[PDB]
């Protein structure tokens, strides 16, 4: 399974950036999918989740801001993102968790950068 | 009436075995190839394998006894009592030459008594999604970060005072889409109309408790398997399992190659637990491969 | 009506915190002690050992949001959220001095927030029978060799589609039994009138999703206490769980020791989950023993 | 926990024994109770098991002959054999497993030596 992230770039506060994942299997196969960002030294966080099924899950100084969604007609994922600040300063990566009877996959892009100056 | 609609160039039939009345869906010709459906489900799973494999070999589909249109068995539901009836139905049409076997979920669990007992009789061996019945599905997690797991329903239809039975009844229809689209990872294909079809045929009484007691007696099957896979399995075998949500992954090749010494293992990817359903294109491929070899 | 018998010298009354009306029962005079029920269960559970702490203690029991005689919570039913109230209520009969917390199974997931948050506000700590949610219970087995786990019902509580209040509405007296007494090694005390009057109480709408929402939002909480376990717990600690079939054995003390600086456990023999009830005399005894020195 | 088997001896073929435990615990704390027996250089094997609800698992060839039972009145554990034959001699011991949240405990007597010749 592989993932490939998209849309990061420079931008001012206030603006607003679309990220999106490309997902090579079947997305209703992918359990949770899941937005992570790193900003250099700090710890990595989890921006926004989205179950198969919908649920989400969003940390609390994004909520409001950032969207994440899935398109099972393209087979992407999204992560909409306004008023952006430069607390969001990040590489932005996607991880794929899969459900299995015994065990839980885990798969990840290599990320893109989101810089708010 | 029928449960499910049959294919064209096939019948559907009862042979009388051990006093049980077995249900199965019969067509093509050739050299015989059983195929074991598994649970919440019926011999149609494989109504789009069986035209296909029908050109080269003489095809049956027997619904599990007390499942679909089989009775429930006189003995138990434990492996061993299980595969009695499954391997006598197909030497009745096999009598002089082995047959090939195709299983799935606790399809598994019913035959590998017979495969390991009666090796000769076996050709070759196809095994797709579920562990063969031994400790090491006590490792499997119960709950998980992702939230409800794929395997707590162990417990809950094992329960020995019928819980299962008891919540579900009334229920059943609910549960099952529950449980189906839970496992899956195509969950388009079960459609209202599908999902009415499974259900009605399990919501028979008899068939919502042999449903579970096949659960009931899964530690019974756990320790029949101890002392049975002290025999490795020599004939050629293939293992498939659904590596998308709802699926095996690689455990069910990894579990086969203590069983047997000849095994190939393919991981569907972006599939769950109903290939035939999920895959069928894929899946027909492979198994209509290794079996014509 | 009230729903439980309540204790001479003791008084049932209702608070209103944080825009959730919170129904407790309250005697005894002194500093405070605060005990939390767990799942299946209301403030009665303690009833045997409120009067005996009564004689030392200002003694509340709450019944937790959307349980017992409680109003659901506003804001959600993971354990942050819920601590908030419990907090809340605690503080309105001990504003200025600290109290002791005794907590019960998921009383334990809604209290320990409060408790890690509000240190100082803690004197002494008694947390029995259940783990505090962390990633450590994603490793407990769905299925044994003893049969049906202890733990099956974590993922069928917490399914995302209400699958439990649906199943188990209508049959709540019938689960509630089997879920007590599988969890029970002291089965004799839970009498027919007892399950009566928890299933009367568990069975009422609201409540019903109440219970099964504390289990939908434990990822949440596994979530929120990854966070806060950076923070270790300094005041005097002491742990109990049961021994017997459906305890936690030394998994609860061996827990505890990675969340707390001080702290003693006891696991007591021949006693399962549910300790007041199953061996009162002895739990008792430790209880008042530890929150007296 | 604790447990104390007697009730072994030395007997001719066809005669009866009656085996019985003592549990330092409360017996509906036990999960099950299985009796093992182990012959000089055989495999172990289980020859009668009792879940606390009443769920029996015998041995194949003891089916009809030995029947395990629980006494929760005296908090004991017994197993009636009748019509021992020399295949039957054997150290029996007796096995409580307790089934706990994380894991399942795992207790044995010291045994008692049954011999029929």
């Amino acid at each position: 399974v592989k993932l490939q992230e998209s849309g990061g770039g420079l931008v001012q506060p206030g603006e607003s950036l679309t990220l999106s994942c490309a997902v090579s299997v079947r997305l209703s196969g992918i359990t949770t999918m899941g937005w992570y960002r790193q900003a250099p030294g700090k710890q990595r966080e989890m921006v926004a989740s989205i179950s198969r099924g919908g649920s989400t899950v969003y940390l609390d100084s994004v909520k409001g801001r950032f969207t994440v969604s899935r398109d099972n007609t393209k087979n992407t994922v999204k992560l909409q993102m306004n008023s952006l600040k430069p607390e969001d300063t990040a590489i932005y990566y996607c991880n794929a968790k899969i459900l299995l009877v015994a065990s839980t996959d885990d798969y990840w892009g290599q990320g893109t950068q989101v810089t708010v100056s | 009436a029928e449960e499910f609609p049959v294919p064209n160039g096939f019948e559907s039939a009862y042979r009388e075995v051990d006093g049980v009345k077995l249900h199965y869906v019969k067509g093509g010709q050739g050299p015989l190839v059983m195929l074991v459906h598994g649970f919440g489900q019926t011999w149609y799973e494989w109504h789009q394998l069986m035209p296909e494999l029908a050109k080269r070999f003489t095809v049956i589909a027997p619904d599990l006894p007390g499942l679909g249109q089989s009775e429930p068995p006189k003995t138990g539901y434990s492996g061993e009592q299980v595969a009695v009836y499954l391997h006598k139905l197909a030497r009745q049409f096999s009598p002089d030459r082995p047959f090939d076997l195709v299983a799935h979920d606790i399809g598994i669990w019913n035959t590998y008594p017979m495969v390991v007992k009666n090796q000769a009789d076996i050709a070759r061996l196809v095994y797709m999604e579920a562990p063969i019945p031994d400790a090491r599905i006590y490792r499997f997690p119960a709950f998980t970060a992702q939230g409800e797991s794929l395997v707590w329903h162990f417990s809950f239809f094992a329960a020995d005072d019928r819980l299962a039975e008891t919540l579900i009844a009334g229920k059943e229809r609910f549960f099952l889409e529950h449980f189906i689209k839970s496992h899956a990872s195509n969950t388009e294909v079960f459609s209202e109309r599908l999902l009415d079809l499974y259900a009605r045929s399990y919501a028979k009484p008899h068939s919502l408790n042999a449903s579970f007691e096949y659960y009931r007696a899964l530690n019974e099957s756990v320790r029949q398997n101890a002392e049975l896979a002290k025999t490795r399995l020599q004939m050629p075998t293939m293992t498939l399992a659904g590596g998308g949500h709802g699926g095996m992954g690689t455990f069910q090749l990894e579990q086969m190659k203590a069983y047997a010494e000849d095994v190939e293992g393919h991981v569907l990817p972006g599939c769950g637990h109903w290939l035939p359903e999920e895959c069928a294109a894929p899946m027909n491929r492979l198994v209509i491969d290794f079996l014509s070899r």
